[PDB]
Parts: C-alpha cells; structure tokens; sequence
C-alpha cells in the first residue's frame, strides 16, 4: 500500500452525458462523492447556504429555462420567442416563468411524465412589505 | 436422528463431503460437453 | 391575558444568536463581493483600500447595515436586537477571524 | 485510578481496529433438488 | 362483572366523585388517601358505597352488567348506572372488561392529569400563536375514549385540554398537554 | 389448578422425547369435547370417593382429595407434608475453593 | 420566481394529443417519422430541428403515435381498475346497492362517517344484481399477470378492454367521493394516441472507448418496439404486452434486470438517493493522513499536489480590481470568469486571449489556492457532526494530509494507513458559515453532554500524570520544559519548583470546583486519563471553557500538549520486557497454584458423579450441575484476579518507578485482568453466553472421550500468554475470535439501516423562535432543553435532599414534595442522584468569612425573585422550572457555604446571559439527536462492548436487537409482563397456574404391562422431584388426569394412587384403547410423558424474587417480583390481584392507559437498551419516544401513517410509489421538508436558513452624487 497509487485530486474535467455531473473514475480523472451522511452533517451545523451550493450545479454552467406554469412542460424557443407548444396548441396564452434547478430534477421530472405523472408548479407573489421602526428593548435583569 | 439431533453428523460437517481438485473440473466438463454432443448429433439424425 | 403573553413574546423576540447574525454578514458580504456600494460615512477613494470586513462591521456598528431579517412575523434591523447580545456575538466572532488571519 | 465525581462518569467506546479503506476494482440430473 | 374487578373499579369510583366535587382538581392515586369505599357484591346488581374522610359525605354507584340493566335511584344516588361493557364503547359511565383485568389506579404507569379552566386555556392558545398573523401551532391529540377522559366529565363543561404532569428523571415533574378529538 | 390452556400461537428446546407429548397437545383437535368419567372400579377400602366423585365441584373436592392423600400416608407411616421432607444438600460436594 | 407548491395528476386525453409531431414509420431514409427523428430534439452534432438550438440548449419536445381503435390500459393504474370493478355491475354498469340512487338524501351536505357507511354498505352488498335491467350475478374480474389481458375467475373469459372503459366512463361525477375517485376514469386509459417522450431522456449510449460504435438505447428500442405492432392494426394483446414491458415489465414477469421507466425508482439506487441529495463534485480531493506537531486543531496540512491543482476565487469589484490587474500581469490567474455572458475562460500559458478579457464588477477570476483559506475535510464513516469540519490550510511536505493528534479521537481515526478527503466551496455566504459555523474552536463542547471533543492521547496522558508528580527542579528545569510558553513565568521569590506549579501556571485562573481545583490550584492526589482527555467528565479544558469562552479551552488543550511532549522529548517513555517479567518466580507460582485448584475441582466432580452412578443420591438437572461446575471455575478465576492484585501492590512498593505500572495508574489500557490474560490464566471461553456444545459422540473434539465431563474439554483455558497456550485451547481461543469477527460484519449491515430511517424521521424537528421544540404545524416540547439553554451549556449536578441542619428548611422539604414523583425511578429500585443545573455556576462560587458575606433574609429574596421573574418571563407561566430554584436553594445554603454579594450578583448576572444569548431559532435538535443515538449504538455494536448471559427468567435483553424490535412496534407477539407485590400469596398463585411443568420433566419410571382386559401402566415417582418442581403429589395426580379423561383414544379407564415408600409415589392407570388397539397403545406410550402437563407452554420458569423498592429518598420497603410472558392480560382477569402493581408491554400499556403512558415506557426501555452509565442519552431518548407518539397512537419508524409527510419526502424515504398515489388522488403539497427543498435547489429552513432576507434600499436611495 503506497501513498502514491492512493493520492487523487480534480480541479475540472469530464461530466456524464445524462445528467451531466462529474465523472467517475481515479484512471479517468473522476471526482470525489458527495454522500448523503455527509449532507447530514452539514444540516447538523445548521449550514444551509454552504449545502445548498454543495448540491447545486456549478454558478458556471447557468442558463435561463422557461416553465408553463399550466402545465409544467418547459417552453420552447422558436424564433427567438418562449412558447409553450402544448398549450399553444390548445388556443392559451400561459404565464412562462424562470427557473433555477439542476439537470438531473428535469430529467426526473420528465421521465415521470413520460410515465404519466404530470407535475406542476405554482410560484409565491407575496404582496410587498414596508420596514417600520420599532422601540427599543433591553433584556438586562434588575441589579 | 429424531430422537437424538446433535448426536448425528451435521449438514456443516466435514465429516459428510468431499472436495474437488483441478482435474476434476476438466473432468465434469469433458463428460457434460461429450452428453450434449451426442444429444445434438441424435437430434440432428432424427431431424433428418 | 392574552395581550401580556403577547408582549412577553415580543419581547422574546428580541434575542440574537449566533444563526441570526451570521445570516446577516453573509447576506452582506455576498452583496458587498458582487459589487454593491458601500454605505459608510466619510466615503472616499481611501475606503477601497481597507479590508472588506472591516468595512461590513462599520456599517453594522454605525447603523447604516441594508438588511432586514423577517423573524416572529417582524421585520428587524440589525439595530433592533438586544445591544448587548450583539456586542457578545460579535466579540467572539472577531477573535477567531483574527485567529484566521481574515480581519 | 482514583475517583472523585463517578456517578457523572462518561464510557468511552470507540474500536482499535477499523477497516482499510476501499480500492478501485479493476441435464444430467446431477445436483440434489434441494428442496 | 365478577367479585374481583369491581374491587378495581371502586377505586376509579373515587376520582370520579372527586371531580364531581371540585371539577379542576388534580387527579392521581394519592386522591384515593381521602376516601373509604364499601363494597356489596351481587351477580345482578352491585352496591359501591364512597365515603369522604373529613365530611363523611356519601356516594352509592350502582353496577350493572351490560345485558341486565334494572336501574332505579336510591338515597345520595350519583344519579346515573355504571355499566360494565363487553367492548370499548363512548360513555363516561360505560367501561370496558378490558380496563379491569388489574386493578388500574394503583399502577405506576397511571397519569396524573387535571383540566384547564378558562385562565389557563387563554394563556395556552395564546402561546401556542406564531406571531405572524392568525397562524398557530396544533398540540399533540388523544381519543375520547381513554378512561381519562371518562374520568374528567362534566355534563355542563366541554373538555378540550387535559394536561398532564409527566415523570421526568431529571427535572423531577415536567409539564405537556393534549387536545381531545372525537371518535365517531 | 384451574383450565390454563396453549395454542398454536419465542422458541423453545426440549429433550425431544417430551417434545413429541408437548406439541400433541397443543392440537385442539385430539381432546373430547366432554370429560370421559371412569369406569374401572378402585379404591375399594374408601367411601370419600363417593362423596367426591359427585357433588363436590370445588373447593370442597380438593380439600377431600388432600384428606385422602393424607389418609394414605398416615395409614402407610410417611410425612404426608412435602415441605416437611429434608432435601440432600450439594454444597458439600462443590465447597471445595 | 419562488416555487412554493407542487400539484400532482393525470394527463387528459385531450394533452396528449395536442402535438404536431406525428411518429408512424419504425424506419425511414433520414428517421423522418420515426421514434428517433430529430424534431423531438437535439443529438449527437446535430441541431434541433424544432428549436434550431445544441443538446446544450434543448430539453427536446413531445410527439404522439396513433393507436387504432384500441384502448390501452396504464400499467402503474391497473390494480386501481380492479378496486373500481368492486363497487358496480358489470352487465348493467350501475353501482351494487340502491341507496346512492335516491333524491331524499343529498350528499353535498355530509361527509366522513356518511360516505364511508355508504361506501362500506355498498361494497358489502355483493349480491346478484338488484335492478331488474340485467338481473345479472356479480363477477370477480382479474389481471392475469401471464397474458397482458383481465380475464373473470369465475369463467376463464377473456374481458375486452373496451367494455371496462365504458363501463367505468358510466359513473357520474356526484358518486366519485364515495367510490374515492378524484378527476376521471377515462383519464386511466390511452385511447386515440400514445405519446412520445423527447430525447433528453434517452440519449445514445456510449463507451469508454470512442471507436466502439454507440449503442442504442433501451428506451428508444422498446418506443420502436411499440411502435412496430402500432401501425400493423393488431389486437390489443399485443401493444398491451409491448407497453407494459416497455413501463414496468415486473407487472407480468419477475425478472429485475431490464430498464424501463421505472428503473428509476427501483431500489437503493433510485435517481434521487444517488444524484439528487449527492452527487460528485469538481474542487474535490482525496489522501492518505499523518500526524504533525507543528499543526494546531484549528488548520489542516495541505500537500503540494493539491496546493498546485485546486484554484480558489476573487471577485472583481472595487476593492479588489487592481489585485486582480497585477495578478494578470504576473500570469498567476488560471481561469477567468465573464458573468454577463456567462462564459468561461481558460488562461492557458503562452496561449490566451486579452482582449477578450475585460472585467467588471460581478466577474470573478480563478488562481492558486493559498494558505488560510477555508477547506472542508473529513473521514468516513460520517456518524456524526465532528466528522466533517472546515479548518485553515497550512502548506506541509509529504503527499499525505497533515492532522493535528487532538482531534484524532472526534474522528475516530489514526494512522495505519486512514484516508481523508476535501473539498472547497467558494462562494461568499458559504465561505462566512465556514469562518463561524463550522470552525473548530465553535464546535468545542459536545452537543448532549458537554464535554470537550479535542484534547491529548496515548503517552501523551502518561506525560501528563509524570509532570504533576516531579518535585526537586530548578528555574533552568522548569523553563526547560516550558519552552516558548516561558516567557511570562514568574518566579515569586522561590529556587525550587514542582510540577504542581507548572500546573497552576498552565491553568492561569483562580477558580473552584469541589474535587479538582481550589483557588485555581489542583487538589486531586493525581492527574489521570480523566483530567487530560476528550470526552471525559473531569476536563480542565471544561472548566476553563465553562468560566469563560471556547478560546479560553482551546488555548489550554494546545499550550498543555505542547508541554506534555516537551517533557517527553526531555525525560523519554519506554516500556521493556524486564518491566514485565524480571525472573519466572511469580508465574511459576501461580501456574503450580492453578495446577493444584484444578484437579481439586475434578475430583470434587467426580465424587459427585461416583455418588450418583450409585443409589446414594437423587442427580441433579442438567442446570443445575452446569450452574455448581461453572461456580467453582469462576472461584479460581477470582483467585486469580486477586493473586494479580496484590502482585501489582508488590511490585509498586519494591519498583516504584515500573513504566508497566505508570501506565496502570495513570488509567490507560491496564489493568488486572488484562495483566491476568498475560500471566495468569485464560479462564472460560464461551458463545451465546455459554460453552461450547457438544456434536458427535457426546464431545467436542476427540482429543477427549466418549461423553467426557473435563471442564478444558468445553473450554476452559488454563494456560495464560506467557506460557503459550496447546493446540486444544488455541481452538477455543480462535472460535471466540472469528465469531466475534463474523457478528462484526452482520453488525455493520444492519446499524447502517436503522440509523439512516430515524435520521430521515427526526430530519426536520427544530428549535422554533420562542425556544420551543416543533416539528412540521406540531407543538412537541415547551421547553426546548427543560430549560431553553444550549445543551451543550447546562450542567449536570448533585441532588442534595432535604436534611433537617439546612437553612430554609421548610421551603426546601416543600419543594421536594412538588417534584419528587419522578426521581423514583425503574420500578421503584433507583433514586435519582443527580439533577441539570443551567450553566454551571460551581466556577464562580468562592467562600468567605461570615461577616463579609450577604445576609441570609437578602439571598433567598434575590433567588425567589430571580425564579419567579424567569418563571413569567420566558417560560410564559406554562413550565415548570422548581428545580432550578431546588439547586441553587441547597447549592449555595449558608449552613453549607457563606458568600459576598458580588459573587451572588456575578452568578445571576450569568444566568440571564445565558438565557438571554446561547439558544436560537432553527437549531437542528432533531438530526443531532438522531445521530448521537446512532452513532453510540453503532460503536457499541462493533467493539461487541455488550455480553450474551444465560439467565432462568424471563429478561429484556440489551443492544442493538432490542432497540431496533423497540423501534419497529410489532403488533400480534408475546410481551413479558412484570408482577410485583409485598404480598407473596398472591403472586404464588398465579405462578401455579401458569408456570409449565410436565410428567416428563420429573423423570418418572413408567412401565406397563398387559393383563386379561386390561392395560397397567405405573408411574413411579421421586418425592424430591416433586419438590423441586414446587408442586404436589396431586398437582402430578390431576396432570395425568386431566391427560387421560379427554383423551380421544382412550376407551375405558382408571386410576390409583400408592405410597411405595417414604420417597416413591406409585400412580397406577388401568386402560383399554379404541380399535385399533395395538397402533393406540403405542401412540399413547409415545405421547404420554409430554402431553400430561399444566400450565403455559415457555421455555422459562417463572421464579419469585426479592429486592428493596423505594418510596421517598428516606423511605423503603421489601417487595416481591416476578415475570411471565402473555399475548394480553385476559387470563389474569379472574386472580385477584389487588394492591399488585403490573408493568405490561408498549401495546397493552397503551390499550389500558392511553397513549402518554406509552410515550412514557417506549423513552424508558429505549434508554434502558444501552447499558448503566448512559444517563446523558435520556434527552435524545425523551424526544425520539415523542415523535413517535405525536399522534393519537403509536407509529413505527418504518412507515408515515399519522404524520403530514410530503410526497417527496416519502419518495426520497424509499416508497417507490409515492408519487403514483399523489397523482391519483390529485395532491396539492407545499414545499418546506429538507428532501423537497433539495430536489429544487432551495435553501432548506435549518440554522441560518430558517429566517428570510430583505434589503433597504431607503438609504442608498437618500444619497444624491
Ligand atoms: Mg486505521
Ligand atoms: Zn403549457
Ligand atoms: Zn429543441
Ligand atoms: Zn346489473
């Protein structure tokens, strides 16, 4: 057993074609994984942020996705212009709105549909608030 | 055996089996191969 | 009755704890990073030259920090916590930066 | 060794000996029916 | 009904006429430390006479079995049979076969309980409010058909709370509390 | 001794000759529906089993089954009280150490 | 733009359809119409023809297929078909009652106990039909599973898909609540098009190799499948075979090897529990460990392959942009980042581009990783919280990654060859909770019980007990050995030192503890394991922590380790052969003493088996005789242990400076027993709690004879390790050892599963903002600690019960008599010893001498008042907090202590500090809970740390076994009942008649014989087994009776009794059998020793024991005890069992007592499962056992029956079927559980994302340039 056939590093390389993550394999230049127990311990912390941009797909591979918010297909581009063909074939005019997930929820998503599963997505308009200012308090005891 | 159970050789026991070496793999499957050979050369006949 | 148990829990509220005000300067620093303008008194070329972090505790002990924190149904500014909690908090935080080598 | 607050006494269990960690991988009517 | 288990069942014949007496009292097997209880046994019908030590107070309950019910009131009646059922039934007179195989009271795995009165119960739903809006928290639940709840019954005095005072081995007492959902 | 009985309803290791016994009665199946009284006479120097084998249908009858074990023993000359029999005491073969 | 809720249904028929993309041909010149055509979505080098845009761009398109005529059934659905087959008649197509037809009940204004009478009326109507339309019998349709078609039990008819459909589209919409149906039944099948999925689920399969052609897809052979028997104009068979096989082939067969669609959710390896909640990562790396001295607990030794491969970021923004200038002009920036077109670029040497880099506020640029940045590292097993940490990087040599020792143990690691890995997360908000969150000055004290998780190991801790024992030093010495911390000593006015003040100095504070310290000097005779190491009760680095801050501890473990290998860098540490053996005197000793004891003992034995084989005495039970043999064997091993003690005593007086014997005190790894192992004797090795059985003929090996009765033929070793032990014993030694290892493994297997279900039950229970412990809309603790403090803050203290020499008597004895009930405990054998005290204010007590101290009436004002103004203020009048008033009442009493006003002041002042500052909202109380639970159980599993025992009664047995049956809350199995009494009457009666015994049992003599009429059987009996079965000569008489009356063979029969003799008891049975005679007579022979018997069939006795029971702290009584098996409590319904106290089992507790009840015993036995000293778990216990009586009836870990669970927190729990359930009935959920939070990239609501963010804009809108 030598520390050298042992040491691994990876700083960027391949990904999988389906679900488009980081590949697999000390021969082939593949990245460590991520389990779920080690997801539980940074829930024990009480990181959130710092898991949440653990599980998420990398700031540099974003794109701008569109999702019907009637049917929950994702909008197509034609033309330079987001439609929804299924709806749009039903004489509607939908509301189309942006999304932030990872690939591999679209593939879920749609496999599930494929299955006959349709899924859709509502979205929060919580009314505006104001910032009001608020007396002082000062939690000390009595001595 | 029914009335006295840990007194007769157990199925675990070395007592009750015997091993194989490396000729007598070849050996089974030289019988095994000539079987069906002779099994494919009668049906072929018979198909005939 | 129910009007003492509720000023009881508003005062409650008040309380800070160390989730609370690690949310906040990380909010912060984030904006401050991607390039938002500093809120500092006597602004000038000469506060780009300190440590971002030094400048995040300024704002936060002058009282120009931008973040609001919704907790019991309230919005607070960071100013509205306990004073003393605050300076506890910050305190320790400070020491172990600087055993980071960060402020 | 000597005692001074047993009844608040913590039990260590943690094992000596742990596991390497992993490496890549790189009819007859012969047989009893076994019923 | 048998010569044994209405031995059992004089003793919840007491909580029972302690809360007919003080309807928010705290219930437990010291309660039993403040009345005597006489018992006369028959195949038809069975006498349970409870006894308050300090005013010498008097209770007769009447015991029927669930198939023969004769029921007729007597001096310082409580004013309703108690009826021994094959199975669980609702009812705060009627009691199961099955909550007398052991003489119950005495168990250290029986509670300790009281109902809230009108004070407690505002200051309960008002800690219980997230403080945003009207929104709230739900308490634990509990069928109306446990023999607490038989015990605590007033006709005049819905029960929604009971609280219980848990055993706690390093605090000594802890305090909880449970909603009543009903059982159709 | 009042009716206790099993059914087929954790495990257990007995010495395989009263296992045979053992599992036969948990079947309901080879028990008489009713009691099959006795038909051979005996015990032909006693009258209680008159007396008991009628009638008497409780305590009463376990009381007289003990009086006639009593008898018995006191006629043949034995303690008749099994606490009152000495049991032979080990400890003085495995005191040693 | 913040999804918040989540529908799940069917499809129309009208949605599938609605599609220009038409799929006809299987094959065609350019895949123009075919499954595999490129409108559907982009490829390999080729555009969507759709969109016009790369695979990178293109999440593909839906087509269609026609299917003529024939109405297609959905697999997933089909058992749903049958249920709604149940409910009408086939022939007529109305329901099976007339109820629901009737104008005089209207069903809009009723629901719950109405639908479902109705519902249950009419399913159990199941009669021929009652209109007289059809006037038709009811059928029973099935699915075959064999051909792809439902056909009728009754009559092997093939039923058309097409009458199913329109009998079921026949329901109106007014009965769908009582048949529990939601949007349609048409919606259950395909009847003019199926559709086609796009590509993006199915792209071209590849290989390692690039040479190697692709592969075509699974998916997209069995959609060209399909479509092959679509346009052929087929029966429904056959495209019903083809969809079935192509959604979820086990429908019909039972292979699971096959992909299909629902390969995704199959097993283990479902889509979301492998890519979902994990995943790999880029900035990732991987190493092999080793320890360094020059590292301190807070940073972590990076080697320079890493160094020189990850890349860390700075954002361009004003601050920084002239660095990021100059760094680019050094060519040290390796990638650069453009944010506006959201584009990366790699600078690679003597080859990039400059003009196309421009930067601007929001881009970012990559460059080598550097020292003290933050990295997250870990070893796994990830069991607990202190396994995965963020730590500065410090640049080392070597390849391996440098640890520092103290943090070995919170790791459970060394260095025999460990690998651990890191990764780096850059962005800002996660690179703050690194800097506090995760750091492990901030993680110091353990959550549940307090104790510090770093400090020294090994001979470090013999160091440590050598420093406090050195006395005749000079300043030069002491400096010595102080090394660079010797810069503030100060040497008073003295020329000669002891380890004691280099103590004092290392703990430079003026502080009491009863036990340690006094005026911050130690007090203990030494220092031991428990003063110096993690996870121990006595910790200095505690107490410093406790007084002031986690600093404050951190600076104490890393200065005494420092000094604590200097000194054995001066003065060394070795232990050699002489230490353990100087001359053979003592072995030879106690080898000749164990030679002599033993044939002692054989010859006791075989004085006793002579006697027996002989009419000398009656034998004993096979127990028995085991029990007196294994008592003797035990007694030499006794004498064993004390021969080794006083050995150890001698050899301190004659050596006192033995290296052996160091390590012996100073408490790490020795002791008398191991030292017997290696010079005394082995002792008895045993399995399953007892020796080694026997196999063949009545022996283990034939190294002894026939039936041998040699205790070292069954295990029991002689020889100790310096001897060496024979061929025979190594046998025995090594099948203690391989079964240990083999449990080993199964153990592994199994805590894994059970750790990972509580884990995702106790996921999302947190603190709440008003100090409260919730989970989901639930209330499931007032109080989040009992005291709404940090855990890791509170203290366990002595419980000091009332004495009559106290100062406020009367107010304490009455305090005590509000909270006593539970410090009597364990069915009244345990009285309570300690209590939690908030914060540990023993640090800050200091005494004084009785005239400058506070006046009596002043404290108990400042305490009283001090309670009751907590009391209302943050416990809100609800909890109970007369324990904190308890503890400081007797902990600071003035006939026990005097103290100034200032100390008192100091004292409160701390506490409101820690009510005030310590416990916030969203803290993860639940998960830590959980994995304290698992991971102790999972360490006690693999160090076999609990011992089988054989007992005689009946007992609840301890690990791992029982916590997971306590977990599962099986219904339908045996509970073990526990009776106790001070009358011993009325347990001996149920004992009678329910203990088993049978005829067999008492080694009767039975003989027959046969005479003219008659059969004679006689059955002789010992007295002395009568007697020591603990019945009579009747109870024997009314066994066999009771036998032969009910017998089914028996024809004619009768019975006598005979007295032989003073010791015999003759019973005589005269018998004649029904025909046939002979085959009954020999049945009867073979039955009869078993069959006659009384009592329940169990494999133990039900012996009555004794033991003193507790009624107050100053009170106790002698009670009666026994145990016994039962199904319910029915039986004991006729024994009168009054003023008997009984503890039943979790499911009858619940059925008499109610559901609190249950709570109650489920917390009590869980913490009982894990052993004696543990008491710090009943916290986490207390909560589990409340999650899992949330509801009005117990729930078992494995299922989510009560609780509100959502659809995706069922389906990353494992169910498999989630998902199909919530789209047929149409649910609508929200999105807060941790798992729905992860599947779309949410911020769950733990820690710092429990609160929501806004900013001001009001100021920056204020300012005018
Ligand atoms: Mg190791
Ligand atoms: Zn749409
Ligand atoms: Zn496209
Ligand atoms: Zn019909």
């Amino acid at each position: 057993h030598l520390t050298q056939d042992k040491a691994t590093v990876r700083c960027r390389g391949k990904k999988t074609k389906l679900i488009r993550q980081a590949n697999e394999g000390r021969k082939r230049g593949g990245g460590i994984k991520f389990g779920e127990m080690e997801r539980d311990c940074l829930i024990a912390h009480g990181a959130a942020n710092t898991i949440t941009e653990v599980l998420k797909d990398s700031e540099e591979d974003y794109q701008d996705v569109y999702v019907c918010e009637n049917c929950g297909d994702i909008a197509a581009q034609i033309k330079g212009i987001n439609t929804c063909l299924r709806c749009s074939k039903l004489n509607l005019s939908p509301l189309l709105t942006k999304i932030d997930t990872t690939h591999v929820s679209k593939v879920f998503l749609t496999q599930m549909n494929a299955r006959g599963v349709k899924v859709k997505l509502d979205f929060e308009r919580r009314p505006p608030s104001f910032y009001k200012p608020l007396d002082k308090v000062d939690l000390k005891p009595s001595f | 055996c029914i009335f006295h159970t840990s007194r007769y050789p157990d199925r675990d026991s070395m007592v009750c089996h015997r091993i194989l070496t490396y000729g007598k793999y070849f050996e089974t499957l030289a019988h095994d191969e000539l079987e069906n050979y002779i099994g494919n050369i009668r049906n072929d006949i018979m198909n005939n | 009755i129910g009007n003492h148990i509720s000023a009881l829990k508003r005062r409650y509220t008040r309380r800070i704890s160390l989730f609370e005000i690690a949310g906040i300067i990380a909010e912060s620093y984030n904006l401050l990073q991607r390039g938002r303008l500093p809120l500092v008194s006597e602004f000038s070329d000469e506060t780009m030259k300190q440590n971002m972090l030094h400048v995040i505790i300024q704002e936060i002990e002058e009282g120009s920090c931008p973040i609001v924190i919704e907790k019991n149904g309230e919005l607070l500014s960071v100013n509205d916590f306990d004073k003393d909690g605050l300076k506890f908090h910050l305190d320790y935080i400070i020491k172990i930066w600087k055993l980071q080598k960060r402020y | 060794t000597q005692s001074i607050h047993e009844n608040k006494e913590i039990t260590e269990i943690l094992p000596d000996n742990n596991p390497s960690p992993p490496e890549s991988p790189e009819d007859r009517n012969d047989e009893p029916p076994e019923d | 009904m048998n010569q044994y288990n209405v031995k059992y069942l004089a003793k919840i014949l007491c909580l029972k006429t302690e809360i007919a007496r003080d309807p928010y009292a705290v219930i437990n097997r010291n309660v039993l430390l403040r009345y005597t209880t006489d018992i006369e046994y028959n195949d038809l019908v069975t006498l349970i006479t409870v006894r308050h030590k300090i005013d010498s107070m008097k209770t007769v309950f009447q015991v029927f079995n669930e198939s023969s019910i004769n029921y007729t009131p007597v001096d310082d009646d409580y004013g309703e049979p108690i009826i021994i059922t094959s199975y669980l039934q609702k009812g705060h007179n009627k009691f199961p076969v099955n909550f007398l195989y052991i003489d119950v009271v005495i168990s250290d795995l029986f509670p300790s309980f009281v109902r809230l009165d009108t004070t407690e119960t505002n200051i309960v739903n008002s800690v219980l409010q997230t403080g945003d809006g009207k929104k709230t928290l739900r308490l634990p639940k509990m069928l109306e058909t446990e023999i607490v709840v038989k015990i605590l019954y007033r006709p005049n005095i819905p029960l929604k709370i009971v609280r219980f005072f848990r055993n706690n081995m390093v605090t000594g007492v802890e305090i909880a509390d449970r909603s009543v959902i009903s059982v159709a | 001794i009042k009716n206790i009985g099993n059914t087929k309803s954790e495990e257990t290791k007995f010495e395989s000759k009263n296992n045979i016994g053992i599992e036969y009665s948990k079947d309901s199946r080879n028990k008489l529906s009713y009691r099959n009284k006795p038909s051979i006479a005996t015990n032909l120097e006693y009258k209680t089993l008159c007396d008991m084998i009628k009638g008497t249908s409780g305590t009463e009858k376990e009381f007289l089954r003990y009086l006639l074990f009593g008898i018995k023993c006191i006629k043949k000359g034995v303690e008749y009280n099994i606490d009152k029999i000495k049991d032979v005491s080990y400890n003085d073969y495995f005191n040693v150490l | 733009a913040v999804i918040s809720k989540v529908t799940y249904s069917l499809y129309d028929q009208k949605e599938i359809n609605a599609t220009d993309i038409i799929i006809s041909h299987v094959k065609n010149d350019d895949d123009i119409g075919t499954v595999k055509d490129g409108r559907l979505g982009a490829m390999d080098g080729a555009l969507c023809k759709t969109c016009g845009k790369t695979e990178l761009e293109c999440f593909g398109h839906w087509g269609k297929v026609s299917i003529y005529k024939t109405h297609i059934v959905k697999p997933e659905f089909i058992s749903e078909i049958i249920r709604l087959l149940n409910h009408i008649c086939i022939h007529c197509g109305l329901l099976r009652s007339r109820e629901p037809y009737s104008d005089d009940i209207n069903l809009k204004e009723l629901s719950g106990h109405a639908l479902r009478r109705l519902k249950d009326k009419i399913l159990s109507k199941k009669k021929s039909c009652w209109n007289s339309e059809c006037m038709q019998p009811y059928q029973k349709i099935t699915f075959s599973k064999k051909k792809v078609c439902f056909v009728n039990k009754l009559d092997d008819i093939n039923v058309p898909n097409s009458l199913i459909y329109q009998k079921l589209i026949s329901i109106h919409e007014k009965f769908w609540p009582l048949l529990e149906i939601h949007q349609y039944p048409a919606n259950l099948f395909y009847t003019d098009y199926f559709p086609i999925p796009p590509l993006i689920i199915r792209p071209a399969i590849s290989f390692w190799i690039d040479s190697i052609p692709k592969e075509t897809n699974e998916l997209t052979y069995l959609l060209g499948m399909i479509v092959k028997n679509c346009n052929l104009n087929a029966d429904e068979q056959v495209i019903q075979k083809a969809v079935i096989e192509y959604d979820d082939i086990k429908i019909i067969s039972n292979n699971t090897t096959s992909i299909n669609l629902s390969y995704i959710t199959s097993g283990k390896n479902n889509m979301i529990r492998s890519y979902i909640v994990a995943r790999r990562k880029d900035q990732t790396a991987r190493s092999v460990i080793g320890p360094s001295t020059s590292i301190t607990v807070n940073e972590v030794g990076m080697p320079a392959y890493i160094r020189n491969t990850l890349t860390e970021k700075i954002f361009v923004n004003a601050f920084t942009v002239d660095k990021v200038k100059q760094l680019l002009a050094s060519n040290q920036v390796k990638f650069y980042f453009n944010k506006r077109l959201n584009q990366l670029t790699r600078i690679r040497q003597g080859k990039f581009i400059k003009n196309k880099i421009h930067l601007l506020p929001g881009d970012w640029v990559e460059v080598a990783v550097q020292e003290y940045t933050s990295i997250i590292f870990g070893r796994q097993p990830s069991l607990h919280r202190y396994n995965v940490i963020a730590s500065s990087i410090r640049a080392t040599e070597g390849d391996t990654i440098k640890i520092s020792p103290g943090i070995a143990n919170s790791q459970n690691a060394d260095f025999d060859g460990d690998e651990e890995w890191m990764i780096l997360e850059q962005n800002p908000k996660a690179v703050i909770e690194q800097s506090i969150l995760m750091y492990p000055t901030t993680l110091l004290k353990h959550d549940i019980h307090g104790a510090p998780v770093y400090g020294s190991i090994q001979d470090e801790i013999v160091a440590a007990y050598s420093l406090f024992r050195i006395q005749d030093l000079c300043l030069d010495e002491v400096l010595n050995i102080l090394g660079k911390y010797g810069r503030e000593f100060d040497p008073k006015g003295k020329c000669k030192f002891s380890g004691k003040d280099i103590y004092t100095y290392l703990i430079g504070e003026k502080i009491n503890y009863p036990g340690l310290l006094k005026d911050g000097e130690i007090i203990a005779n030494d220092v031991d394991s428990n003063f110096v190491v993690a996870m121990r009760h006595l910790s200095l680095a505690g107490l410093l922590s406790d007084h002031k801050s986690n600093v404050e501890g951190i600076n104490f473990i890393i200065k005494s380790s420092y000094v604590f290998k200097r000194y054995l860098s001066i003065y060394g540490f070795g232990v050699t052969f002489k230490d353990l053996r100087p001359n053979s005197t003592f072995t030879n000793k106690l080898e000749a003493i164990n030679v002599e004891k033993i044939e002692l003992i054989k010859e006791a034995y075989a004085k006793y088996l002579n006697d027996v084989r002989d009419g000398k005495i009656v034998p004993l039970s096979k127990a028995l005789e085991a029990d007196y043999v294994e008592s003797m064997l035990s007694n030499l091993t006794n004498l064993n242990i004390r021969e080794i003690e006083e050995h150890m005593r001698q050899t301190l007086i004659d050596d006192p400076d033995n290296n052996l014997l160091k390590m012996a005190k100073a408490g790490y790894k020795v002791n008398p027993t191991e030292l017997m192992y290696i010079l005394g004797t082995y002792g008895q090795q045993r399995i399953d709690g007892e020796p080694a059985e026997t196999r063949v003929l009545g022996r283990v090996l034939p190294y002894y004879l026939p039936d041998s009765k040699d205790p070292e033929g069954r295990g029991y070793i002689l020889n100790s390790l310096t001897k060496g032990l024979t061929g025979s014993q190594y046998y025995f030694s090594m099948l203690v050892a391989r079964s240990q290892s083999t449990d080993i493994v199964c153990e592994t297997s199994r805590t894994g599963t059970l750790a990972r279900k509580i884990i995702k039950k106790m996921e999302d229970m947190v603190v709440d903002g008003y100090g409260q412990v919730v989970i989901g809309n639930t209330l499931i603790k007032y109080a989040a600690n009992y005291t709404k403090i940090l855990g890791s803050v509170c203290k366990p203290v002595d419980l000091i019960y009332p004495d009559e020499s106290m100062t406020w008597y009367l107010e304490i004895s009455a305090l005590w008599n509000k909270i006593k009930q539970g410090f009597v405990y364990s069915q009244k054998q345990k009285l309570a010893k300690k209590t939690l005290a908030p914060f540990n204010f023993l640090v800050f007590v200091k005494p004084t001498t009785e005239d400058n101290a506070i006046k009596v009436k002043d404290l108990y004002d400042m305490i009283h008042n001090v309670i009751d103004d907590v009391r209302e203020k943050y416990f809100f009048t609800v909890s109970n907090i007369d324990f904190m008033e308890y503890i400081f009442l007797t902990h600071l009493n003035p006939s026990r202590i005097r103290i100034t006003k200032e100390t008192a002041i100091t004292i409160f002042e701390k506490f409101y500090e820690k009510l005030n500052y310590t416990l916030g909202g969203g803290t993860p109380i639940g998960i830590i809970s959980a994995q304290v639970l698992s991971e102790k159980f999972t360490q006690q599993a693999l160090s076999s740390f609990h011992t089988t025992e054989k007992s005689g009664a009946v007992k609840q047995k301890l690990g791992f076994n029982e916590f997971n049956n306590l977990t599962n809350l099986s219904k339908n199995k045996t509970e073990i009942i526990t009776l106790v009494s001070d009358d011993i009457s009325k347990l001996q009666s149920v004992k009678i008649n329910f203990e088993f015994v049978c005829l067999g049992e008492l080694n009767p003599n039975i003989t027959l014989r046969k005479e003219t009429d008659k059969y004679v059987v006689d059955i002789i009996v010992n007295r002395l087994y009568i007697k020591r079965a603990e019945i009579t000569e009747l109870v024997v008489e009314y066994m066999i009776e009771r036998f032969i009356s009910f017998s089914v063979i028996v024809k004619e029969w009768g019975m006598e009794t005979f007295i032989e003799d003073e010791d015999n008891i003759r019973f005589t049975v005269y018998l004649n059998f029904v025909e046939p005679e002979e085959l009954n007579l020999s049945k009867f022979m073979m039955v009869l020793p078993g069959a006659a018997n009384k009592g329940k069939i169990s494999k133990f006795k039900i012996p009555i024991s004794d033991y003193t029971g507790y009624d107050d702290f100053n009170q106790t009584k002698k009670l009666n005890k026994m145990t016994v098996e039962l199904m319910n409590l029915k039986e004991l319904g006729s024994f009168d069992l009054e003023n008997v106290n009984v503890y039943p089992g979790v499911w009858n507790t619940y059925d008499i007592f109610g559901i609190e009840a249950a709570r109650e015993y489920l917390c009590e036995a869980m913490l009982n499962t894990y052993g004696e000293g543990f008491d710090y778990l009943y916290q986490p216990c207390d909560l589990l056992a409340s999650l899992l009586c949330a509801s009005y009836e117990p729930e078992s870990v494995n299922k989510f029956k009560f609780g509100a669970a959502s659809t995706l927190k069922r389906a990353t729990f494992g169910d498999n079927k989630a998902l199909l359930n919530a789209a047929l009935h149409k649910k609508s959920e929200p999105i807060n559980d941790n798992s729905s939070c992860h599947f779309f990239s949410k911020v769950p609501n733990i820690g710092t994302g429990y609160y929501k963010y806004f900013i001001d804009l009001g100021l920056l809108m204020r300012m005018e340039r």
